[PDB]
């Protein structure tokens, strides 16, 4: 069928955690093939390179570019541009893009297990809640005391966008089950989010077992010497 | 509390305002949230607007927030008001439950509706005004008189041959051109805040006691809002007409019992507590100038009046503009040495920070 | 309520003292002295997260928070002369139950990115920690 | 249902409400608002897939949904509700409730010093 | 630095201000007074001698001096300093300053407020 | 859904639960008990038929039952809860369940 070109921003993990940042320019619809090339306006070392088709829908060609090495001028606010020509089309196709503008930064929270599942004994679950966040991009990690948990052992959800009140926001969940006998020695558990608009690119929260649900509240106030000269 | 705005605002239904809030500019209050709430009484302070793209139901498409951090301040816009939007309100940083906000008060008027058989005039406080009348062709020989609705007796106090009031004297004429046409006219000069209300005008009269109305709305300014901190500087712009360049204009302090306090003259008065630190500037072609005071301690906020009369002091019937001040104190000017001594052969060396 | 000798912020504690002149018996009269303590139900010991349970136990000397340890300057004959204000500031090291508005606190996690670990750096408190 | 979280009630904004299901096995589901004995539009609220949740045992699957109101009706006294509808349950539907009491703490100790 | 007695405050005419230095091992001191930021001269207050005071182990010594003021701008609100300068201080001088406000109270007001919302103290 | 007299709990032998029905059109409810998640069979309990309450105007109906438990698992915290049948509602049914409305214990100790 007739073809199609987009454009895609780098994915979140590598702009947080890492060091590499590649940009994508796709080609889909495309016929058979082609011996075509793409365009980039900054090209400080843009070694395009393209690697093998894949196979879509009903039979089609859809063969693809990298960028490497982009991110710096994508905090900075730059623009990049994409444009190819091929044969199987009149005119060559264009597409751009660029870092948001007018962002949100999440609110998280973290909820102590139900009333009801501490009785039975044998497993209880912890929910993490972020919300109010302009771009949709997010990420989500667990620990334990303070060493983080292998990723196939929660489960989290897509981000999605929620009822208007104003201006689009997003929200995600997500849960982690451990054991009962942890929860009632007195270990902490933390969540941690990652998001464009925060300022040090990560915030955290935590919870234990004195801290939600609490049944009892002690405190102690103790004032030394209320009557005494205070120069 | 370092928290400054307009302390009330007045508009009228269908209408808009704009509304201003002041913070100092520290990096913790620029990315932090601001709220525009309602400080209903029962407990809470409900928020109507917020800065993090909260929005409320009441709300819907008649308000929005704008941050501005290079000022320092945060603006909001309200439309198509209404009756039920008279209140106490609040501006804010951050949690509701402290107290980093600032109180606002906001009325709103009932509009014109179904009595619009006069011919309003505005006119600023200490000004010109003209109230037209028309003659007409028998009329002449009677008296053209002009009530004022003290209560409800007609109480002529102006007639067009010279019986006048002993309270309205010194600035009451007429002008001839009329005889036969259909009009005449009576400039009132150096108007007061005491002569308001609606008058009952006529030019002669064919008896049937037939009326005419012509009321006038006297208005006293608008503050201007100026936001400075702790060892700092502030100027005024004082900006009347040219009309009164060949007048002595001053510059008073409003205080609690109606008493301005004369800060400068033009014919050469000084507070002591001004000593060093105040300058007035020679006016330019339009008779504008400026005062510039320096040094701002604590007390020096409140209402300022610039003028203008023959001697120097705020008389009632003279223009006047206005000003607010709000000195910060959580300021970030370093503190210096204000005395430096020595003695005669020595040295001195001072220290100036920008 | 009208003179404030004390406001300090690591424990959040505020001290105020005013003559009351007061009525009866005109020529004596009192001097009152009000304290504000604001407790904290969520906070930890040390401000670290997995650090201790939640603190149950607050103590207040008076003799600490009307403390004055940072030099003057006094001029006594034709100078100016540097002088200490208190016996006791034999020396941070205090500890904090709240935090203050105009101060970042961070930390530091380690997480996995599919061969290494880094060391990446966590703001406790959003608003205070934008570099600006 | 989860009571909403106490960092949000001080902004007087909306308070937000979560419902959670886990532990079923055929991943066909519904969920339902109510507020007093009113049900709600679908466009209130916001609920997500049902994915698949991480045990050994056997498969079963999970889904959420929260639910934003209005702070002055929290402070009220009104209750809302959680519907949820599968197979495999007896009467086709289960239901829980909550207001703005019940996660109030059981009792409060304060003792002052001044010594 | 001590407060006047109470017993001078009833009669309206004069108060008196007593500063005490105390453990220094060598035998040199000095004792200067200020009245707002402004040196009184020294014609107007009395300073003692330095003498040796009873043994607790190691040989240390003390001094004293007064200082008599206007019962009513004591009440006003004026404040008094007692500087002192030794030779073993670090950076050779220290100073106590005292007022009216900053004494034994009359009456305390002491409230406890309860935070769950936050730790942040505005 | 009425809480458990305190005159039968002082004696620790069994508590009666109530679940009251009241102002419906037709004369038509099902009335099923549960206890935490599973169904209880239709014997241990008894429920009475409807009647017509009279009141301002029109005519509504009411129903009760009536269910006894064990005091030991009450007094552990086990949860109970009653549900009712109708064709007015929109999803069929609803359901209210109670456990051991007491109110907040407050002590505050000065020491001098
Ligand atoms: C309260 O908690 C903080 C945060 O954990 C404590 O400060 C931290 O203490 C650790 C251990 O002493 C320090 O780690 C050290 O790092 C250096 C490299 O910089 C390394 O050479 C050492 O072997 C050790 O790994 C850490 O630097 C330090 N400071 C931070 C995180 O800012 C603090 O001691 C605790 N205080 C109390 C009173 O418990
Ligand atoms: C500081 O405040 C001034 C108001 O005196 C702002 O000036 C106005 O800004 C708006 C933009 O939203 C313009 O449409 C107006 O024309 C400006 N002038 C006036 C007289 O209203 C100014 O924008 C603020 N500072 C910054 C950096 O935005
Ligand atoms: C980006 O592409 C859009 C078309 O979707 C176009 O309207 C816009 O002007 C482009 N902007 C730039 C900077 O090229
Ligand atoms: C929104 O803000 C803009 C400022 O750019 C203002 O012009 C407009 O009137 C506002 N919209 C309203 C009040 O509906």
């Amino acid at each position: 069928c007739h073809p199609r070109l987009s454009l895609h921003r780098p994915a979140l993990e590598d702009l947080l955690l890492g060091s590499e940042a590649n940009l994508t320019c796709t080609l889909t619809g495309l016929r058979d093939a082609s011996g075509a090339t793409f365009t980039w306006t900054p090209s400080s070392g843009k070694s395009a390179v393209q690697g093998p088709p894949e196979r879509d829908l009903c039979g089609c060609y859809s063969v693809s570019s990298v960028l490497p090495g982009c991110a710096q001028p994508w905090n900075h606010g730059e623009t990049f541009t994409c444009t190819a020509a091929h044969p199987e089309l009149k005119t060559p196709l264009t597409a751009n893009i660029t870092k948001s503008g007018n962002t949100f930064r999440p609110e998280v929270h973290l909820l102590p297990p139900p009333s009801e599942e501490l009785a039975l004994n044998e497993l209880v679950t912890l929910t993490c809640l972020a919300r109010g966040f302009s771009p949709k991009d997010v990420l989500v990690r667990w620990l334990q005391g303070s060493q983080e948990l292998p990723r196939e052992k929660y489960l989290t959800w897509a981000s999605r966008q929620e009822p208007s009140q104003g201006t689009t926001t997003y929200a995600v969940t997500s849960i982690l089950r451990v054991a009962a006998e942890d929860w009632k020695k007195g270990e902490t558990f933390s969540c941690m989010v990652g998001h464009e608009a925060l300022p040090l690119a990560f915030t955290q929260k935590t919870i234990d077992r004195l801290a939600g649900k609490p049944t009892h509240i002690n405190v102690s106030v103790v004032m030394a010497e209320a009557d005494g000269t205070c120069y | 509390s370092p928290i400054f705005g307009p302390e009330e605002v007045n508009s009228v239904e269908g209408n808009s305002v704009s509304i201003t809030c002041y913070y100092p500019p520290t990096s913790v209050n620029r990315h932090t949230r601001k709220y525009w709430c309602r400080q209903g009484a029962r407990g809470g302070c409900i928020t109507l607007i917020s800065s993090e793209g909260y929005v409320s139901s009441k709300y819907a498409g008649r308000a929005n927030l704008t941050n501005f951090p290079e000022n320092g301040t945060f603006v909001v816009n309200i439309a198509q008001l209404s009756q039920d939007d008279s209140g106490r309100y609040k501006c804010g940083l951050g949690i509701n439950s402290r107290g980093l906000s600032f109180d606002v008060s906001l009325e709103v008027s009932q509009g014109p509706g179904l009595l619009n058989d006069t011919k309003v005039y505005t006119v600023d406080l200490g000004r010109t005004v003209t109230i037209n009348c028309p003659f007409k062709t028998e009329n002449a020989q009677k008296r053209k008189s002009l009530y004022k609705q003290i209560g409800l007796y007609p109480v002529l106090v102006i007639d067009s041959s010279g019986y006048v009031n002993p309270n309205y004297t010194g600035r009451i004429r007429l002008d001839i051109q009329g005889t036969g046409q259909l009009l005449f006219s009576v400039v009132i000069n150096q108007l007061r805040l005491s002569d308001a209300g609606q008058y009952l005008c006529q030019a002669g009269d064919d008896s049937n006691s037939n009326k005419k109305n012509a009321d006038l709305q006297v208005l006293k300014p608008e503050p201007e809002l100026v936001y400075e901190d702790l060892r700092g500087s502030v100027t005024f712009h004082c900006a009347l007409g040219p009309e009164v360049a060949n007048v002595a204009k001053f510059l008073c302090r409003q205080s609690s019992g109606e008493n301005c306090d004369v800060v400068v003259n033009t014919l050469g008065k000084r507070a002591p507590a001004f000593e060093g630190r105040i300058l007035l500037n020679p006016q330019d072609k339009d008779g504008s100038f400026s005062v510039v005071i320096t040094g701002l301690r604590k007390e020096d906020a409140g209402r300022y009046l610039c003028g203008a009369h023959s001697d120097g002091q705020l008389q009632e019937g003279s223009p006047i503009q206005a000003w607010q001040l709000f000195v910060n104190e959580e300021s970030t000017i370093p503190r210096s040495p204000t005395v430096v001594k020595g003695v005669a052969g020595g040295s001195v060396a001072v220290l100036c920070p920008y | 309520e009208r003179i404030v000798l004390v406001d300090n912020k690591c424990k959040c504690a505020r001290i105020t003292s005013r003559i009351i002149r007061s009525s009866e018996d005109p020529n004596e009269d009192i001097v009152e002295r009000n304290i504000r303590i604001i407790v904290p139900l969520n906070n930890r010991e040390n401000i670290s997260d997995p650090t201790s349970p939640l603190r149950t136990r607050f103590v207040y000397h008076l003799s600490d928070l009307c403390k004055k340890c940072d030099p003057t300057e006094v001029e006594l004959d034709n100078q100016i002369v540097t002088a200490t204000q208190s016996n006791i500031c034999d020396e941070a090291t205090e500890t904090c139950y709240t935090y203050d508005r105009n101060k970042c606190y961070t930390a530091v996690v380690p997480l996995v990115y599919g061969g290494e670990t880094k060391m990446v750096e966590t703001a406790l408190t959003p608003d205070a920690c934008y570099p600006d």
